[PDB]
């Protein structure tokens, strides 16, 4: 009492197979990206402004010490 | 079941890549009449725009 056994799909078939493209958006807006860039530029400019003014004062102090020693 | 994701990852590296587009866009353009006369078949014809598939 043996029945035919063969490679067949299961009853009801197989599940759906995805084949469509699935490239998502996954990104901010151009406006927001440009805003972030401008903001970091401005923060950097402000920090460099203060630091370079301080460096100019330090250079003036060193030059004054040299002038005092020069004679 | 697991192969569409591989195709998606392949497309993530090439389809919208500007370097890939610069290398492949407007390179080796063949007209439909020229393809038919030269005897091209398959993706050559279908890229030229001919609606033919055996
Ligand atoms: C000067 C820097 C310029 C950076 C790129 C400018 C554009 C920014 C951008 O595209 O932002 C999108 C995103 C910002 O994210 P987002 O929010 O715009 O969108 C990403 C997707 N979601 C929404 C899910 C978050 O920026 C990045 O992904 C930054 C990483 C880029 C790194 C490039 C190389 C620089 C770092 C080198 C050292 C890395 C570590 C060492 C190991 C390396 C791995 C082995």
């Amino acid at each position: 009492a043996s029945k035919v056994k063969q490679d067949m799909p299961p009853p009801g078939g197989y599940g759906p197979i995805d084949y469509k493209r699935n490239l998502p958006r996954r990104g901010l807006s151009g406006y927001s990206m440009f805003a972030v860039g401008i903001g970091t530029l401005l923060f950097g400019y402000w920090s460099m402004m203060k630091w370079n003014r301080e460096r100019r004062r330090l250079q003036i102090e060193d030059f004054e010490a040299r002038i005092a020693l020069m004679p | 079941k697991n192969f569409s994701f591989r195709i998606d990852e392949l497309e993530e590296m090439l389809t919208n890549n500007r370097i890939w587009r610069n290398r492949t866009v407007d390179i080796g353009v063949v007209t439909a009449e020229d393809a038919l006369n030269y005897g091209f078949s398959g993706v050559m014809l279908r890229g030229s725009g001919i609606q033919w598939d055996l």
